[PDB]
RNA sequence: UGAAUGUAUAGGGGUGUGGGUGGUAACGCGGGGAAGUGAAACAUCUUAGUACCCGUAGGAAGAGAAAACAAGUGUGAUUCC
RNA sequence: GGGGCCUUGUGGUUCUGCUGCCGCAGGAUUGGCCAGUGAGAAAUGUUGCGUGAAGGUGAAGCGUCUGGGAAGGCGUACCGGAGUGGGUGAGAGUCCUGUAACUGUAAGCGUGGCACUGGUGUGGGGUUGCCCCGAGUAGCGUGGGACUCGUGGAAUUUCGCGUGAAUCUGGCGGGACCACCCGUCAAGCCUAAAUACUCCUUGGUGACCGAUAGUGGAUGAGUACCGUGAGGGAAGGGUGAAAAGUACCCCGGGAGGGGAGUGAAAGAGUUCCUGAAACCGGUCGCAUGCAAGCCGUCAGAGCCUGUGUGGUGAUGGCGUGCCUUUUGAAGAAUGAGCCUGCGAGUUAGUGAUGCGUGGCGAGGUUAACCCGUGGUGGGGGAGUCGUAGCGAAAGCGAGUCCGAUA
RNA sequence: GUCCGAACCCACUUCAGUUGAAAAUGGAGGGGAUGAGUUGUGGAUAGGGGUGAAAGGCCAAUCAAACACCGUGAUAGCUGG
RNA sequence: GGGCUUAAGUUAUCCGCCGAAGCUGUGGCAACCUGUGUGGUUGGGUAGGGGAGCGUCGUGUCAGUGGUGAAGCUGCCGGGUGACUGUGUGGUGGAGUUGAUGCGAGUGAGAAUGCAGGCAUGAGUAGCGUGUGACGGGUGGGAAUCCCGUCCGCCGAUUAUCCAAGGGUUCCAGGGUCAAGUUUGUCUGCCCUGGGUGAGUCGGGUCCUAAGGCGAGGCCGACAGGCGUAGUCGAUGGGUAAC
RNA sequence: CCCUAAACCGACACUGGUGGAUAGGUAGAGUAUACCGAGGCGAUCGAGUGAAUCGUGGUGAAGGAACUCGGCAAAAUGCCC
RNA sequence: AAACGACUGUUUACCAAAAACACAGGUCCGUGCGAAGUCGUAAGACGAUGUAUACGGACUGACUCCUGCCCGGUGCUGGAA
RNA sequence: GUAGCGAAAUUCCUUGUCGGGUAAGUUCCGACCUGCACGAAUGGAGUAACGAUUUCCCUACUGUCUCCACCAUGAACUCGGUGAAAUUGCAUUACGAGUAAAGAUGCUCGUUACGCGCAGCAGGACGGAAAGACCCCGGGACCUUUACUAUAGUUUGGUAUUGGUGAUUGGGACGGUUUUCUGAUUGUUCUGGUUAUCUCACUGUGGACCGUGAUCCGGUUCAAGGACAGUGCCUGAUGGGUAGUUUGACUGGGGCGGUCGCCUCCUAAAGGGUAACGGAGGCGCCCAAAGGUUCCCUCAGCCUGGUUGGUAAUCAGGUGGUGAGUGUAAGUGCACAAGGGGGCUUGACUGUGAGACUGACAGGUCGAGCAGGGACGAAAGUCGGGACUAGUGAUCUGACGGUGGCUUGUGGAUGCGCC
């Protein structure tokens, strides 16, 4: 920075740390469900996210902005509360 | 072969969602006794960087997401 | 054969049993190990265990058959990508 | 775990000593599951394969035209498991060398593999009572080194100097340390393959160079030459299809030239293909000895030429080089004597970040590697980017974080 | 380590040379010339080292750290292109 | 500047004209804007940004072309807004190469006190390295500079003679005059061919040791190596038989 | 075969450097110097011409350092008894 | 006749030959010998086949007459509450 | 600061002053002392002899000169032969006065000049030769030292090599004298300091002997040392002997001096901003009240009267609007007081910040409204320090307090994160 001390130096470090075992949950929202799994998808489970599209081999958590006219039983690892409400209040439920 | 990112950017510098780039203010680390609880709410956040700065810290890290 | 000397060894005299000496472009292994340079000066750091050097191979060498990983199940020598 | 202690099991035996006239071991052509020239506790002959080094066979065109010369033109046939090349007087599938395909290899120290020969040889179950399980080692301290780790919360590993353990109810590791749990059994050794490399050998290749380039080196090149030495280190390629390299004559001491011969060409004559520029001259046209010229430019008479456009240019106007670097250069600031050749924005990353463009599209894409000895094609989705963000993080999530569920 | 003075060794002054005859000389004089003299042959000391009756002198015709090769296409916010 | 007061000086005022790449007229080119029949605006330019091209070499493909003459070189006559160019027409030359469209670059030079070669400028100029030569004759294509002779001059503690070191055939004879020789050259220490060096006693070795070197074992040193004993080399010396 | 050099060391057929031996006559103390001997050379571009000028020598009236930073250079002195 | 150096010598090869260096003489400090000192990692070696009348270092510089005051600072030597 | 010496190889002033020498003497040499800034082994003062040393004088002598002339020669010059060099943007390359990057053959206005040679001379072409050697700026090198950081070497102690036995001195174990204890202890064990002994550790040494007929080396032995020394490792000191480097910038060149951040005024041209080594000053604090709130008050000066008492202390009356005052510079403010005084207090808060100001940025500044929990006031309301603007330092690294987010098999621990 031409001998001013530079803005990497002169800004302080985000201090903080990192998780050693942080695990990334792959997320599918209500929208998403609802549009891939149009005629009231009875059992979506993680293979079935998978060839729509959730990235597989991860953890795959389903959280809820959208609608979710349809009834749906979701079978996830991991789910929103306001996910959840909205499944049943639909109908449908999750697990795992 | 591949561009190492610069250390000090990495650690210091946090892009968004949006892409703007953001530091943590200078300023408060010590000497705060003078200083109001004003000032030391202003210093206390989380600054977006300039146009050019963050043109400048985009280019030190190589495509690190910052910290 | 056995000194000073006692044991005996060193040494001495035979015999010729085998091996060694030196060379070699790159690659290997073990060891020694810079500076210019970069840091816009510079000493930590860098360059770099690089250049060079010493020893020493083989057709390859080194490594290698868990006093290992793993993390709750499991994998099952080493090397290389 | 092993030894020990036993319940059994050794390849069918001639039939030897010992332990107890039980059993154990030596024994011997013979089975033999096997196993072998390997690292494998070892290493000794005869027979079965294609070949490398050399070779052998190896297809199929004439006629006309122009030319010094045919491979070219024109006509017309052939071969192809062969149309890759390179030669031949110019551009050849059938002229030559070869190429495709097949074949031979006697020989090798041959080599690889097979048979034989020959050489070498089993355990399972129970059992704690005992016995063994690699010591100046592991650890520890200290001074250094390697590990992402630059002495630190410092594991693991290593060298020097001290100190120095347990040994299965044991040792070590799981990043200080302790406990438990899980893993493992150091302080003995040997091990092919995948990996690295090319002084060399053989074959082949090139949107590689083509004599200032490519090796320093196309030639007596690590030579000539320079240096006491280590060491440094050049330059010089081309006649023609074939020397047919110019017989003979003339001027000349020769050199060189003039005739003549050879040749398609000799102004291809060896200093030899092509033969540029600087540079040096002969000839012809015009101008020029009253003139002050960054040398040009515009105007322009005359002369020459007319190949009716070109050459030259009296005389008038205007007009201070090129580059670099500078506030500012014709500058008495820098660089350039001249020509020819050479001489500076390149390349590599499944780098970073834009754009153009193409593909696919909530998806896109493979890397290594495998197959294609047939390539540029196919496979390979491990990964990686997009698919949700916010937070130091636990975490929560279209929200999240600071905050008091503000 | 006397005196004068050739050889020999030296190098004080002056002139010439200074693209020289010569990358240090020539002409004219000048100092030492039995001494700490001079010279031949062979040998020894080597680069942060040598040697120096000491001038940072000399170490193969440029020495306040020789030469050659290598690190190496060192680096240069500077100059040129 | 000439010259000017007889203004061609100063000043007020009036009437004309000259005068630029400015403006206008006319012809061509270009960028941009605009409703898209029109038209409008714009086009000096360094550093620098953007856009579109020329030429060279290699190369895929297609079309070809070339001894009835390719490349290169060199005239003439033309062409384009530029880099440049002609599918015009000769000359030289002797084996390649053109157009279209892509692809790849060792792709463009006037400068770096740039590198290599060739060649100018100074210039027919400075110099030709201490000096004494003259003449008669000869040789020869050619003579101040070669040979012979006669005069003359020079050196003579060296311009003589012989060794060592070093050089390496330069020595001799014959043939030669491209180069070399600071000129000429028939001449040469040059070139070519052939020839030439004879030792029991001379100088070295076969004998000896000095300085110093190397050094069996050995001692020292992480390695590499250092030193050194016994020894073994090493003349510049000792020893050694001819004039 | 050259060898106080045209043959060696100096890039040269270079007015430089190069160790040792022999070294006669006359004048002289002398191996200085002059002219000669033994012997060897005439030197490796010449021919001319009274230019200025530069180099190298020579002479000088009267004066005698007035020169000049300075008696620089030259002159004088010089040998033997 | 003055300054400097006593003297003969030595020195910047290639701009300084001197008043600079050396010098004989002087003083101080170290060294009892496997010396101190020096070269070397070491062994060794020089010193020296020497032994304090010797050796090494420092300054001074023939000779004559002399060499004053200061131990606070620094260094050296000794001492250790 | 003595002897001695002194305008000196030292004396700036300076050609000091006087004396000698010359017709004339900044030099000379003899004196003076007023020694800018002599001085006794970095020796003081002298000194015969010596010197290609420096300085002055006399004599002789001369072309050194007045003042040059002449002679001969090697070049020069002409003819024949041979035949370079540095240099070079160019060329058909005058002068004058001008002008211009401020010194022109080349530009302006004029003047002069036929074309080409030969021998010469050096005024110019800022002539040629060497990318100035002075200066500054960047880099380097070597040198120095009480610069920094290291190091060879030297030195200290510990420990290993390293053992035997003693005394002489301190700390406990340990019981059982004292008197668990202010004070004494002894013995039984353990452990330091110091010191002397002992000797097939070790010393690389003095003798002898052997390997050998060897000044190396080794072995045996004697003598002498002896657990010391030596060496390894650890450790303190010393260490320009050696090594790597640092040693700022601004600046009317550099050095010296001064300056470097913040605040106020002027320059600054009536918004803001605006430079100089321009002109004036301040700051690196202070205050538990000099903060918050509420209520109250008006000053300085002047005039008159009054014990001590005066120009001026305290008091009275009159006058007097800001001229006093403001913790601290200056400006802008403040008399409605922001100036003076009393009461009660801690808002010198926690969570925040709509919206703006001002900077290239880091950053600097203001802030309504809200909640919590307070102070003051009857209330309205005001309070997130001070009339305002200086009284300050990014990041890194480390530290303390709180919190408990994370913790590499689990639980701890430890470490880290957050505030
Ligand atoms: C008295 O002031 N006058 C005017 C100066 C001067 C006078 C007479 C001289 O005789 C010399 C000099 C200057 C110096 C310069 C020296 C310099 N060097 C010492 C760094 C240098 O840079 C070179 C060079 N080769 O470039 C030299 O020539 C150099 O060494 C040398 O010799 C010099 C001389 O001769
Ligand atoms: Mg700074
Ligand atoms: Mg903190
Ligand atoms: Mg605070
Ligand atoms: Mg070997
Ligand atoms: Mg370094
Ligand atoms: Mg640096
Ligand atoms: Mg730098
Ligand atoms: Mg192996
Ligand atoms: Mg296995
Ligand atoms: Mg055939
Ligand atoms: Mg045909
Ligand atoms: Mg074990
Ligand atoms: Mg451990
Ligand atoms: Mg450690
Ligand atoms: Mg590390
Ligand atoms: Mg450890
Ligand atoms: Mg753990
Ligand atoms: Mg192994
Ligand atoms: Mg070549
Ligand atoms: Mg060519
Ligand atoms: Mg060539
Ligand atoms: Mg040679
Ligand atoms: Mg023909
Ligand atoms: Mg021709
Ligand atoms: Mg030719
Ligand atoms: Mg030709
Ligand atoms: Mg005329
Ligand atoms: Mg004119
Ligand atoms: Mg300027
Ligand atoms: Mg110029
Ligand atoms: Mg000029
Ligand atoms: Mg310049
Ligand atoms: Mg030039
Ligand atoms: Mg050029
Ligand atoms: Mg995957
Ligand atoms: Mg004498
Ligand atoms: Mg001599
Ligand atoms: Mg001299
Ligand atoms: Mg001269
Ligand atoms: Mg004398
Ligand atoms: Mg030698
Ligand atoms: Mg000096
Ligand atoms: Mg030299
Ligand atoms: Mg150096
Ligand atoms: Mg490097
Ligand atoms: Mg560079
Ligand atoms: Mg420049
Ligand atoms: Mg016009
Ligand atoms: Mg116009
Ligand atoms: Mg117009
Ligand atoms: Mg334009
Ligand atoms: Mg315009
Ligand atoms: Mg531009
Ligand atoms: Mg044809
Ligand atoms: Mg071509
Ligand atoms: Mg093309
Ligand atoms: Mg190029
Ligand atoms: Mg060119
Ligand atoms: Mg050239
Ligand atoms: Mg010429
Ligand atoms: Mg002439
Ligand atoms: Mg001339
Ligand atoms: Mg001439
Ligand atoms: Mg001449
Ligand atoms: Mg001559
Ligand atoms: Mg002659
Ligand atoms: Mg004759
Ligand atoms: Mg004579
Ligand atoms: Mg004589
Ligand atoms: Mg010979
Ligand atoms: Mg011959
Ligand atoms: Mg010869
Ligand atoms: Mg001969
Ligand atoms: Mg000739
Ligand atoms: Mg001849
Ligand atoms: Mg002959
Ligand atoms: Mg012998
Ligand atoms: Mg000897
Ligand atoms: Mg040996
Ligand atoms: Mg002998
Ligand atoms: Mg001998
Ligand atoms: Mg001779
Ligand atoms: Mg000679
Ligand atoms: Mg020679
Ligand atoms: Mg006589
Ligand atoms: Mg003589
Ligand atoms: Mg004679
Ligand atoms: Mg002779
Ligand atoms: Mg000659
Ligand atoms: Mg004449
Ligand atoms: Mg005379
Ligand atoms: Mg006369
Ligand atoms: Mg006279
Ligand atoms: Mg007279
Ligand atoms: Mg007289
Ligand atoms: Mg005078
Ligand atoms: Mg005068
Ligand atoms: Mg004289
Ligand atoms: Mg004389
Ligand atoms: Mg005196
Ligand atoms: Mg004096
Ligand atoms: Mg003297
Ligand atoms: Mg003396
Ligand atoms: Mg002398
Ligand atoms: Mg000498
Ligand atoms: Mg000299
Ligand atoms: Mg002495
Ligand atoms: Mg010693
Ligand atoms: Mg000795
Ligand atoms: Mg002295
Ligand atoms: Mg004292
Ligand atoms: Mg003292
Ligand atoms: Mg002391
Ligand atoms: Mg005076
Ligand atoms: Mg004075
Ligand atoms: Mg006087
Ligand atoms: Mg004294
Ligand atoms: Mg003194
Ligand atoms: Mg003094
Ligand atoms: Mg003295
Ligand atoms: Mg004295
Ligand atoms: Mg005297
Ligand atoms: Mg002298
Ligand atoms: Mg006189
Ligand atoms: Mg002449
Ligand atoms: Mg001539
Ligand atoms: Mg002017
Ligand atoms: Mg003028
Ligand atoms: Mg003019
Ligand atoms: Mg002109
Ligand atoms: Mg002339
Ligand atoms: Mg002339
Ligand atoms: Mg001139
Ligand atoms: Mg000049
Ligand atoms: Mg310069
Ligand atoms: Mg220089
Ligand atoms: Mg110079
Ligand atoms: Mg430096
Ligand atoms: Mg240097
Ligand atoms: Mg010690
Ligand atoms: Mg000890
Ligand atoms: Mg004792
Ligand atoms: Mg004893
Ligand atoms: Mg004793
Ligand atoms: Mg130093
Ligand atoms: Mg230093
Ligand atoms: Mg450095
Ligand atoms: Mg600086
Ligand atoms: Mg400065
Ligand atoms: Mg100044
Ligand atoms: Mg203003
Ligand atoms: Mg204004
Ligand atoms: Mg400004
Ligand atoms: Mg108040
Ligand atoms: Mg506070
Ligand atoms: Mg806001
Ligand atoms: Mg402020
Ligand atoms: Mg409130
Ligand atoms: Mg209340
Ligand atoms: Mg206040
Ligand atoms: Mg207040
Ligand atoms: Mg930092
Ligand atoms: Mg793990
Ligand atoms: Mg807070």
């Amino acid at each position: 920075a031409g001998g001013q001390m530079p803005i990497h130096m002169q800004a302080p470090k985000l201090g903080g740390f990192h998780n050693p075992f942080r695990t990334e949950y792959q997320v599918v929202n209500l929208d998403k469900v609802e549009a891939l799994f149009p005629k009231g998808g009875k059992i979506t489970v993680d293979d079935l996210v998978s060839v729509g599209a959730v990235r597989d081999n991860e953890l795959v958590k389903v959280l809820g902005t959208g609608e979710l006219t349809v009834k749906v039983d979701l079978v996830v690892d991991a789910w929103s509360k306001s996910a959840q409400e909205k499944i049943e209040k639909a109908g449908g439920s999750v697990t795992k | 072969p591949k561009m190492k990112s610069h250390s000090g950017t990495k650690k210091r510098f946090k892009v968004t969602g949006s892409g703007k780039v953001t530091a943590r203010k200078a300023g408060k680390r010590h000497l705060n006794e003078h200083k109001s609880s004003r000032v030391t709410r202003r210093l206390t956040g989380e600054t977006v960087l300039s146009k050019g700065e963050a043109a400048k810290v985009k280019k030190l890290l190589a495509g690190h997401p910052g910290r």
